[PDB]
């Protein structure tokens, strides 16, 4: 896919630190373009990392998959160092829509197959049901990269 | 005699810090990283880590008492990546071709 | 700054700067100075505008931002008064 | 830094930011202008302690971390009519529904 991680095999130094309230899932895309994830952070932690040039992450709540900001923006693609610095990866909640906030409370407090037994809208149904997801990310990154283009 | 064969040694060493050799030379520039690098094992197994910059410093401050104990303490460093990696990955190739770097001027020291 | 009315079905009337109201998207809508939520009960309106000044503070911020709360209990009437709402 | 504030009386709720360095005065000219009720005619309250034209939020005991825009700090406001100032009056918010079985 267009999406994926150079094989570069050239290093780079990397420093992920994690200033959100959520415990932090880092994930990888591999040379194919599949997601592969890594160890988690907890909250207000920090860790050096070693990556490589071309290299492509993103990042998620561990327990939920809410979609997390790096550098306030979705992807991190490291460079090569210069003089041996470390480049910074800093790891944020961003700012959600009040719905989107009112959907994950609710999701974390029923299970689903009791979504649809709630007096609630029936549209908010499918909302409930459509949960954050990586491959959904993914595929309208590629298009608006291709827009882009 | 012991004086000029430790300006050899640091000759040799300033050669394996070299841009020529940067492509296999870089895994070896400092200490490993274990928290970076993700290895749980690596002090289980590695009692006496090594690098190139460790060696520097301890040229610099003079406590090589001769040139056998430069060299092995850069076959220590060697020897510790064939001992934890597996046979056919890149480090154990990258450290075999900087070796050939280090055993042809060594063995060509004048003693 | 221009400031709105936002009023209740309790008869709750609540007071904020226009700017931050037009944060919902059915406001917007209705404005372009006083504005009636005949089934929006106190309890979960003044909480959809405490959501709009956390929206307008960390927007744009750069300093790191911390999670909106949202006790159990007004939970489902919230979700339905954002979607109404469009914010 | 900055605090976030509803004021409120009766069943009427003010939001506004204001700082720490900040004055009661300074906030009863907000009042003034949204209310149409001059400082004189006004009076502030943190809880049941009236507050002094001259001190300020951060005197009062008002502080950036107990005054969040996700979780504003209350000011009580009462009116004069008359000559003689009303009583402290808030009326309180709904209240939630109970929980329902799925859930608890
Ligand atoms: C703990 C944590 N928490 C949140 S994230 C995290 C975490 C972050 C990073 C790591 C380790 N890093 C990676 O896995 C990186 C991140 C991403 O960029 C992909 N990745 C890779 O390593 C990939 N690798 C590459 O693209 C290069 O591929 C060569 C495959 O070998 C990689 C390492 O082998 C597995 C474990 N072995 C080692 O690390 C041995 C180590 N290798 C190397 C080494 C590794 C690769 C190369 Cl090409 C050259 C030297 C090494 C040194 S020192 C040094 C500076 C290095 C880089 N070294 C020496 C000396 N002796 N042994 C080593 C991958 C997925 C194919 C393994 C572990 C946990």
């Amino acid at each position: 896919p267009v999406l994926r991680s150079v094989n570069s095999r050239e290093p780079s130094q990397v420093i992920f630190c994690n200033r959100s309230p959520r415990v932090v899932l880092p994930v990888w895309l591999n040379f194919d373009g599949e997601p592969q994830p890594y160890p988690t952070l907890p909250p207000g932690t920090g860790r050096r990392i070693h990556s490589y040039r071309g290299h492509l992450w993103l990042f998620r709540d561990a327990g939920t998959h809410d979609g997390l900001l790096v550098n306030q923006t979705e992807l991190f693609v490291p460079s090569l160092n210069v003089d041996g610095q470390p480049i910074f990866a800093n790891i944020t909640l961003p700012v959600y829509t009040l719905k989107e906030r009112c959907l994950q409370v609710v999701r974390s407090l029923v299970k689903p197959e009791n979504y649809r037994r709630l007096d609630i809208v029936r549209s908010l149904y499918e909302d409930l049901e459509d949960h954050p997801n990586v491959q959904k990310d993914l595929e309208r990154l590629t298009q608006e990269r291709i827009a882009h283009q | 005699k012991v004086s000029e064969q430790l300006k050899c040694c640091s000759g040799i060493l300033k050669e394996m810090f070299a841009k020529k050799h940067a492509a296999y030379a870089w895994p070896f520039y400092k200490p490993v990283d274990v928290e970076a690098l993700g290895l749980h094992d690596y002090c289980d197994i590695i009692k006496h880590p090594m690098d190139m910059s460790t060696i520097k410093s301890k040229l610099e401050a003079r406590e090589y008492r001769d040139a056998q104990e430069f060299g092995a303490d850069v076959r220590l460093m060697f020897s510790n990546c064939y001992k934890y990696n597996p046979p056919d990955h890149e480090v154990v190739a990258m450290a075999r071709k900087l070796q050939d770097v280090f055993e042809m001027r060594f063995a060509k020291m004048p003693d | 700054m221009m400031y709105v009315k936002l009023i209740s079905s309790d008869g709750h009337e609540f007071i904020v700067k226009r700017e931050h109201a037009l944060t919902s998207g059915t406001i917007k809508a209705m404005l372009s100075n006083e504005v009636n939520f005949r089934e929006i009960p106190s309890h979960v309106l003044s909480k959809v505008c405490m959501y709009f000044t956390y929206k307008v503070r960390y927007t744009n911020s750069s300093t790191e931002i911390p999670e909106f709360p949202i006790a159990p209990e007004i939970a489902l009437e919230l979700l339905m008064a954002a979607n109404f709402l469009d914010c | 830094m900055d605090v976030f504030l509803m004021i409120r009386r009766h069943k009427t709720t003010i939001f506004t930011d204001a700082k720490e360095s900040s004055t009661v005065f300074e906030l009863k000219r907000i009042v003034e202008g949204i209310l149409k009720r001059p400082p004189d005619e006004q009076r502030l309250y943190k809880d049941d302690q009236l507050l002094d034209d001259g001190k300020t939020l951060g005197e009062c005991g008002f502080t950036s971390q107990t005054a969040r825009p996700q979780a504003p700090a209350t000011v009580g406001l009462a009116f004069r009519a008359d000559d003689t100032f009303e009583a402290l009056c808030i009326e309180p918010f709904s209240s939630p529904p109970e929980l329902p079985d799925v859930m608890k």
